[PDB]
């Protein structure tokens, strides 16, 4: 009966809604690719703006969690606010109820656990956004992770996220067998080898956390664009 | 149709279905008008009688104390509707110690329909009020709808081909904001009878009419009340 | 029949109960709104269907914390309620933090409420599109617009309603950043005469330095002053 | 045209009780009907063969 | 906490549900009952008990306090419920009056509990129907029969069972006033009633019989013999 | 949404429950454990699930479950949810010695599971617990007794009926009503199993007594290749 | 808010339809073994991730609860972390009633408690995650396996996940009862090496035992380590 | 199907008027209010003759000067029946006075169209409340009759008939009544009960009439009354 | 899978030939051949692609070793190193698929 209707099993398992998820999150598509320094977690993605009319400042994904943690979203927007507010309340509540500030990992298998509790009920849609999110602890390195609205998170080096998402793979996995704080031909040029615009300080976001400075900063076209005009090798 | 289990749904093109299609269920329900002056607004109901003979399931409605009002369509939902209005009408009476304002008034019950409208497996409140009341300021007048949807209007008609009563009363605005109770109601009544199946008469026991504004008390003319108001020929 | 529910998606990903709100705002009249420096001014289309209305027979502009406004499109009973339930919001801000409300946490807040409201089977989403719109005095001139979808966007003048194809390229033509709100107050008008292609009695209301973060209906003189911008 | 039946007789593979109850049950229906309209029997007619 | 409303009223006034419990009581066992002007008496048609029943647990008949007590025919799982409650509130009832608890009051709360199902949201109204006999304060063998529509009726009869239209058809014809003694021509009248249907009270049929406020007694099928002997012999 | 539910607690147009009758046919699937009752006491006589060696230890099987020190529960259908009502009867058991210091005389047991699995069938929208589960056990009152249920509601003393699959009808050609003498009880029990056979793939268990307190043997394993022996024909 | 009406229910064939799913989901899951032997258990299983990209010591599939308990499964992702959530709430009740490390027998029974309620109750699917229990409670190993039914079972040996069939007949064959220690590694070993879809990369399996001193995983260095010695 | 709150392509709910019907089902009832009184009929309609006809209560008493008369779904009306009289003594209880017959028609018709699937607490009520009923009863005002509908729609009348007989005793009544009692409006009621008669010759077995009359209060007649009419005509 | 169910039955075929899509065991032996009729200069290795064993025909190692030697005439090469073959499989070494996280 109500295989693609409801969050049920289907014949030979497969329920089809996660998957019907997953391509919710490739609508219109403004893609993260995120960077891993042994002492650095750049963050990337491409954003833009449709008509020079809405304020670009106030349109971002790139939102901040705490002070130690940033995240970026590539999902269907409407629900990447729903999905971040909650995880600044679970960091919050985290700090609260247990003392230290939460570290990055079971930050993301929280919010991964709600995204399972979404899509393990019915009357509810598993909303469609994924949760690229770095952050350092001060055991470990840099971390990043993303969970999808499955509630699958892994533990990535170096995934992406939105439209293209394979190719961007496809380029990191060939760009990371070969061994990067400056992470200078590994992040922009990730975007500029899959979708080739070759960019100018506008339409790139990056969110760095470093271990020197583990407080996330998001970039501003000064320093972004001596990092653009670092691509002259 | 697979709209109908339907307030929750929408149709393609615009369409919510079925709240639009309480407007309908205000369309077949009885005819009323009622109108403003610059003074006191005046409130005139048809009573239709679906049986040997009644009181004609009277239809404008004692709910305040000058905020009075005028249904058509559902009569134990417009009841349920009016024990709202009037039970927190008597609170603003009793917390406050004013008139509650009228516009406060038509618009928190517009937010009281409202909520059917939104949640699941709940039906609007299939009433048309024609509520009209005096504050402070003017005379006021609201056409209120299932849709939740309250007008600010003047001279409006809603029920049964109310539409003629509308085009006739749209053509004579101008002799508004003047011409006092005795030369107003007339007025009215006249602008009533044109949604009667074109056989004469605004008889005494159909039609039940109500007055409010300045210096008097939201007053009923029910049988015999009415019959001081009697001239026509058409 | 991947239809007539929220919780369900296309099978390319596209939950049909929100693009089916989303026409039924196009489906009803403009309401601009054009930032600049000294503040936000809305503009509002009327679509007077009888004379029996009198003038403001529905608000279309209201206000909700004494300085945000609300230009709405759609249906106008769930644009006031959420409305009244944005005067509850800044309520229990400012009852709850002292500070008067910044614009962009209601605009986030009032945001995911009505995005949180389409996430279920039991509720069908809004079928309103609005937006807000102030400035506090180290502010900036903040205005935000918010979809039946729940997302939420900064602009500086956008908007929205059944001509906002027309209604873009105006806005887009006209000098955005620099000057000082009383002309484009009149500039309104012809924004709002272009795009209506049929008795069009239009309403404004702002905030500015003639206001000092407040509200009016425009006060009542540009009225028979934009009005004057007949004929273009 | 189906040459799917390929001729084959008494060189079933060590089945004695299946062709002792499919003989009682296809050839005394054919060959003898007389004790069949004489012990009350009506007929016996339709055999499935499930393994 | 399932809110889905089932017991919904269909087109034509038909309300389905209840019709289905109609025959979920024409498929059960066969009860009769019998107003003996002094006794009362019923019966019940039992299966094959006997190759490895209980007797003890195959009860058709129970009792509700002592005089009151009922023999209900259908699904014969939700009625034990029914049981239950009207023990438990016959108790109530003797906490509050005091009183051999009249038959009148505990079969309106039977009636009024599965009407109660009939409207509450989700629950299935009832497949039993009941013969509430007894007595009151002074004689009068009172009888009476439910049913899923929660509707009970004071008739002497009530064949209800499943093949007992031919009974109370029977019962219409063979009851006037030859079974006003005491308990041998009214007893007589249910067995040869029952064995219209079915065959000898040796395996099948069990009876009940209530005297005056006292002694609920059943019949052993060594004492039924005698009686199915006689409407033998006839 | 009313699309989506399966409508579980409602009466078929022959009048019966689709649901429930579902059930039915989920025990003639998996289900064996017979049991036989004597003038001594009570056994089953079981089956486990295959042969596959892989299964290291029980220590009660998956199929006899202790619930008093004087009863005893059997299981077939579906072995998941049965295990969930066998501790949630287990609760009531232990209840009823708090409310009354008696062992619990095992007809309110089997009473009071029926009824909370009635009320799983009659409301809240669920599936019914698919399990047709049994009981024997022993009171002062009564002698050794088991009793049989099924996911409908109803049940009953059923002196030597099985459950499961190829249905106990040559029990009711073979079994002496008067007396048993349970070491032939065993021999009988070996009988229908040996119709329908070491303790790798049995699970018999046996319910007796010595000096008033009541022994539950399960029956280990060397009594078992006695039993197989104890043959010849049969 | 909410449902409150069942979504798993009966065939007109007499069998729950969501039930059979949720075991074919479970059997396209990663394959996973466990031996139960003479001193202890060793439960394999298999993580290949889509790429040479992941963090292989970020998420785990050997994880314990709280004393001496590890649990492994077969089948969907995260209702696994809802089951160990739920599993290790339920030991710590236990641990803070009774004062001593839960016997694997009743952990069993309260997770197969817990999952059965999602075989009812208001519009949730059952979980689809075919998990298998160890532990060492006290003298002798335990071992299980709560399916998405509800059922467990104890036994010496089994499979899940892919080609299972492979691997309880493989087991049938190579078991001894007194197969006691790092020989049952050896063959938990050869029977992920059975299929595997290759190379036999030692960041692509873990496993997890219980020898007599509380589960405990293995370290990466010591699979590779007999990985060397096959 | 559907649900219970819907609105039909006709115009109306399809539950209350499909709640109009089952009313032409059942047995009919009228009433005559007068100028000194207010007569009340039903032929309750026995079906076999082996049985006791004196315990069909289709004629119950609200109050001493309240008395009903239902019809059509029959014992669905036993418990807006217990919420009259309840309603009613509570009248009597708080303000110490009789009540008026508006006020008994007003509480319990706000009881019919208040029904509903998801609500508060499943005390609620599912289906609305098919029968149709009048409440026959003497007051301050006068005597008079209040015919409800399962709509909630409440009218006065003086000469109303329901049941199956809603249209031709309707009609017939229509033209018999203008005038007074004076004794002859409940012989020209069973009369119309006379003309509607479907299985017996309306002896003392098959109709039960009550009258409420000013002086007294309520006279649910006996059988010597009754065929001390049936005797007349 | 539709052929016919009378083709067969013992006189007009007798026979039935399944052809594998093969796999590890066999798949080095055709990149062992395919290989051998081309100019490598061993930069290049065997079973780092034979691993990744993933649903291939031997058309599509004639399409990918094909495509290797014909990525290498863009630089007018006469061999293959490293890239080409790499590159042209990663191209088109199967256009990928679509997993599917969670179950797997």
């Amino acid at each position: 009966g109500f295989d693609r209707h409801i969050t049920i099993f289907s014949p030979e398992g497969r329920l089809y809604q996660v998957e019907y998820a997953f391509k919710a999150i490739n609508q219109g598509g403004l893609t993260s690719v995120a960077v891993r320094g042994k002492d650095c977690a750049v963050i990337v993605t491409q954003k833009k703006v449709p008509d020079k009319l809405l304020d670009s400042s106030t349109v971002t994904h790139l939102f901040k969690i705490t002070e130690n943690i940033g995240c970026v979203m590539t999902g269907m927007t409407a629900d990447s606010r729903s999905q971040v507010q909650r995880a600044r309340y679970e960091a919050a509540n985290w700090k609260y109820k247990y003392g230290y500030e939460i570290p990055v990992d079971m930050l993301c298998k929280r919010i991964a656990d709600i995204s399972q509790v979404y899509t393990q009920n019915a009357e509810m849609r598993p909303l469609g956004c994924c949760m690229i999110l770095i952050g350092i602890d001060e055991e470990q390195g840099p971390q990043v992770y993303k969970c999808d609205p499955a509630g699958y998170y892994c533990g990535f080096k170096a995934t992406a996220a939105g439209v293209k998402q394979t190719e961007s793979t496809s380029f990191l996995e060939k760009k990371v067998k070969k061994k990067f704080e400056q992470t200078v031909e590994t992040a922009i040029t990730c975007l500029s080898t899959v979708l080739s615009i070759d960019f100018k300080p506008s339409e790139i976001e990056v969110g760095v956390v470093t271990v020197e400075n583990p407080k996330f900063r998001i970039l501003t076209e000064a320093e972004i664009d001596a990092h653009l005009v670092a691509l002259a090798e | 149709n697979q709209y109908d289990n339907d307030v929750t749904v929408w149709s393609p093109q615009g369409r919510i279905h079925q709240i639009e299609y309480a407007m309908e269920a205000v369309k077949q329900g009885s005819a009323t008008v009622g109108l403003k002056s610059k003074t006191h607004a005046v409130l005139v109901a048809l009573k239709r009688a679906q049986s040997e003979l009644a009181a004609h399931q009277k239809k404008i409605l004692h709910v305040d104390n000058h905020i009075g009002i005028s249904i058509a369509g559902l009569t134990a939902d417009a009841r349920l509707l009016c024990n709202f209005m009037r039970q927190e009408c008597l609170d603003s009476r009793f917390v406050f110690d004013r008139p509650l304002p009228v516009s406060r008034l038509v618009s928190l019950i517009g937010s009281k329909t409202q909520i059917p409208t939104q949640r699941y497996g709940r039906r609007p409140y299939g009433v048309g009020l024609l509520i009209a009341g005096y504050d402070d300021m003017g005379p006021h007048i609201f056409q209120t709808c299932p849709s939740a949807n309250y007008f600010d209007c003047r001279a409006m008609s809603i029920g049964a081909r109310s539409q003629s009563a509308r085009t006739y009363l749209e053509r004579h605005m101008s002799e508004f904001m003047e011409c006092n109770l005795d030369e107003l109601v007339k007025h009215g009544l006249r602008a009533l009878r044109e949604t009667l199946p074109a056989e004469q008469d605004l008889t005494t026991k159909n039609v039940s009419i109500g007055i409010v504004g300045k210096d008097l008390e939201f007053t009923i003319y029910d049988d015999d009340d009415v019959s001081p108001f009697l001239d026509g020929l058409e | 029949g991947y239809d007539l529910s929220a919780s369900t998606f296309s099978p390319d990903g596209r939950v049909f109960q929100v693009e089916y709100a989303m026409k039924a705002v196009e489906n009803s009249s403009t309401a601009i709104g054009i930032r600049c420096k000294d503040g936000v001014v809305f503009g509002v289309e009327k679509l007077v269907l009888s004379k029996l209305y009198e003038e403001g027979s529905n608000k279309r502009l209201f206000n909700v914390d004494r300085h945000v406004g609300m230009a709405v499109a759609g249906l106008l009973a769930d644009a006031r309620s959420l409305a009244d339930i944005a005067r509850e919001e800044a309520s229990n801000f400012r009852s709850n933090f002292g500070y008067n409300i910044p614009l962009k946490h209601l605009a986030d807040r009032v945001a995911m409420y009505v995005h949180a409201y389409t996430l279920y089977s039991a509720v069908r989403p809004f079928g309103c599109s609005f937006m807000l719109g102030s400035y506090s005095v180290n502010d900036g001139a903040q205005l935000y617009m918010i979809d039946p979808s729940g997302v939420s966007y900064g602009y500086w003048g956008c908007a929205i309603g059944k001509a906002r194809q027309a209604a873009k390229t105006e806005i887009e033509k006209l000098q955005m950043k620099e000057m000082t709100c009383r002309d484009i107050v009149k500039e309104v008008a012809k924004i709002i005469y272009i795009v209506h292609d049929e008795a069009f009695e239009l309403e404004l209301s702002w905030v500015g330095e003639l206001t000092n973060g407040r509200h009016e209906i425009v006060p009542k003189d540009i009225r028979e002053e934009a009005e004057k911008y007949a004929k273009e | 045209v189906e040459k799917v039946p390929d001729s084959t007789y008494e060189m079933i593979g060590g089945l004695d009780k299946q062709i002792k109850e499919i003989k009682e049950v296809i050839e005394l229906p054919v060959k003898h009907p007389e004790l069949f309209e004489a012990l009350g029997i009506a007929q016996p007619k339709g055999v499935l063969l499930y393994g | 906490s399932y809110d889905r409303a089932i017991t919904v009223f269909s087109p034509d006034g038909h309300l389905f549900q209840v019709e289905y419990a109609q025959e979920a009581v024409k498929k059960g066992s066969t009860a009769v009952g019998v107003r003996g002007r002094d006794i009362v008496v019923l019966g019940v048609e039992k299966a094959s008990v006997a190759k490895l029943q209980d007797e003890r647990t195959v009860r058709k008949i129970c009792a509700l306090d002592d005089n009151v007590c009922m023999a209900f025919a259908g699904l014969t799982a939700d009625a034990r419920i029914v049981i239950n409650r009207a023990r438990v509130e016959c108790q109530s009832h003797r906490l509050t009056v005091e009183d051999p608890v009249t038959v009148e009051y505990i079969t309106r709360y039977i009636a009024s509990l599965k009407q109660r199902y009939t409207q509450s949201n989700g629950r299935r109204p009832f497949g039993i129907s009941a013969l509430i006999v007894g007595f009151d304060f002074d004689g009068t063998p009172r009888l009476y029969q439910t049913d899923p529509s929660g509707t009970y009726h004071a008739w002497k009869a009530n064949a209800i069972g499943r093949g007992a239209k031919s009974v109370r058809e029977f019962l219409e014809k063979n009851y006037t006033d030859d079974a006003i003694e005491t308990d041998d021509l009214t007893i007589k009248l249910v067995i040869k009633a029952l064995l219209e249907v079915v065959e000898s009270g040796g395996k099948n049929i069990e009876l009940a019989v209530m005297r005056r406020d006292q002694s609920l007694k059943i019949l052993n099928p060594e004492e039924i013999e005698k009686y199915v002997a006689e409407i033998e012999k006839e | 949404s009313r699309r989506y539910d399966s409508r579980t607690t409602i009466f078929s147009p022959e009048g019966r429950l689709y649901q429930v009758e579902y059930a039915m046919e989920a025990i003639g699937h998996a289900g064996t454990c017979l049991g036989i009752l004597a003038n001594d006491g009570v056994l089953l006589a079981a089956e486990r699930r295959n042969i596959h060696k892989l299964l290291d230890e029980v220590f009660f099987s998956e199929k006899i479950y202790k619930l008093n020190e004087d009863m005893a529960c059997s299981v077939a259908g579906i072995t998941s949810d049965a295990n969930v009502l066998t501790n949630e009867l287990r609760l009531i058991a232990q209840r009823y010695l708090l409310q009354y210091q008696e062992p619990i005389p095992c007809e309110q047991l089997v009473t009071a599971l029926c009824d909370i699995k009635q009320a799983y069938t009659q409301f809240g929208g669920k599936r019914p617990f698919g399990v047709s589960l049994l009981y024997i056990g022993w009171d002062k009152h009564y002698g050794f007794q088991l009793y049989q249920s099924d996911p409908s509601g109803n049940y009953g003393g059923w002196k030597a009926t099985c459950i499961g699959n190829n249905s106990v009808s040559m029990l009711k050609q073979d079994y002496k009503e008067g007396e048993m003498t349970l070491k032939s009880a065993l021999a009988l029990a070996i009988k229908v199993l040996n119709k329908t056979l070491s303790a790798e793939k049995v699970e018999i268990a046996t319910l007796t007594r010595e000096n008033g307190k009541t022994v539950i043997r399960v029956l280990k394993q060397k009594e078992v290749e006695q039993l197989i022996k104890k043959h010849e024909e049969e | 808010r909410g449902y409150s009406f069942s979504l798993t229910t009966f065939s007109p064939s007499g069998k729950l339809v969501q039930i059979e799913y949720a075991l074919a989901a479970v059997a396209g899951g990663a394959p996973s073994v466990g031996i139960k032997a003479a001193n202890g258990v060793v439960l394999a299983t298999e993580k290949k991730q889509k790429s040479i990209l992941y963090d292989e010591r970020s998420v785990h599939k050997v994880e314990p609860i709280t004393k001496h308990i590890g649990l492994v499964y077969s089948g969907m992702g995260p209702d696994y972390r809802v089951l160990v959530h739920r599993a290790r709430k339920l030991a710590q009740q236990y641990y803070l009633v009774y004062q001593e490390p839960i016997p694997t027998a009743q952990l069993v029974q309260r997770v197969a408690s817990v999952m059965q309620e999602y075989t009812q109750s208001g519009g949730v699917r059952p979980f689809g995650v075919s998990l298998l229990i160890c532990g060492w409670n006290e003298g002798r190993p335990y071992l299980f396996q709560s399916d998405p039914s509800g059922a467990y079972f104890a036994w010496k040996a089994t499979a899940m996940g892919k080609n299972y069939v492979n691997g309880k007949t493989f087991l049938e064959k190579r078991y001894n009862e007194d197969l006691e220690l790092e020989d049952a590694i050896h063959t938990a070993i050869l029977t992920l090496k059975e299929s595997f879809e290759g190379q036999m990369t030692e960041d692509n399996i873990e496993v997890g035992i219980c020898n007599e001193a509380g589960f405990r995983r293995l370290t990466p260095t010591e699979v590779k380590d007999y990985l060397a010695a096959i | 199907d559907r649900g219970v709150n819907t609105f039909s392509p006709e115009g109306r709910l399809f539950q209350v008027e499909y709640a109009i019907e089952a009313i032409k089902l059942g047995s009919t009832a009228i009433g005559i209010q007068t100028s000194e009184g207010v007569c009340l009929a039903v032929e309750k309609r026995i079906t076999s003759p082996l049985m006791e006809p004196s315990s069909i209560e289709k004629i119950v008493e609200i109050d001493a000067h309240i008395g009903c008369a239902m019809s059509g779904l029959i014992a669905d009306a036993k418990t807006l029946i217990d919420k009259a009289r309840v309603e009613t003594q509570n009248h009597w209880f708080t303000y110490n006075e009789t009540m008026t017959v508006e006020s008994v028609t007003q509480a319990v018709s706000n009881l019919a169209l208040q029904f509903g699937e998801e609500d508060a607490d499943p005390g609620a009520m599912s289906r609305p409340f098919g029968v149709a009923l009048l409440f026959g009863g003497v007051d301050e005002k006068g005597p008079q009759l209040f015919h409800m509908d399962p709509s909630g729609t409440f009218v006065q009348c003086d000469a109303r008939a329901i049941g199956s007989a809603s249209e031709g005793a309707q009609s017939s009544l229509q033209e018999v009544y203008h005038k007074s009692m004076t004794l002859k409006e409940a012989i020209k009621s069973s009369l119309i009960i006379l003309k509607q008669v479907m299985e017996e010759k309306l002896n003392a077995t098959n109709i039960e009439l009550a009258t409420v009359q000013p002086g007294q209060n309520f006279h649910m007649f006996t059988k010597e009354e009754l065929e001390e009419v049936i005797k007349d005509i | 899978d539709t052929l016919d169910p009378a083709l067969l039955r013992p006189g007009r075929l007798d026979r039935k030939i399944e052809f594998p899509l093969p796999d590890r065991r066999q798949k080095r032996l055709i990149f062992s051949t395919i290989t051998s009729k081309m100019n490598l200069s061993e930069e290049v290795d065997l079973e780092d692609y034979v691993a990744r064993p993933d649903k291939i025909s031997g058309a599509d190692i004639n399409s990918i070793c094909q495509e290797s030697g014909m990525l290498a005439v863009r630089e007018n090469r006469y061999i293959v190193l490293a890239k080409d073959f790499e590159k042209a499989y990663k191209t088109v070494i199967k256009k990928d698929e679509q997993e599917h996280e969670f179950y797997k």
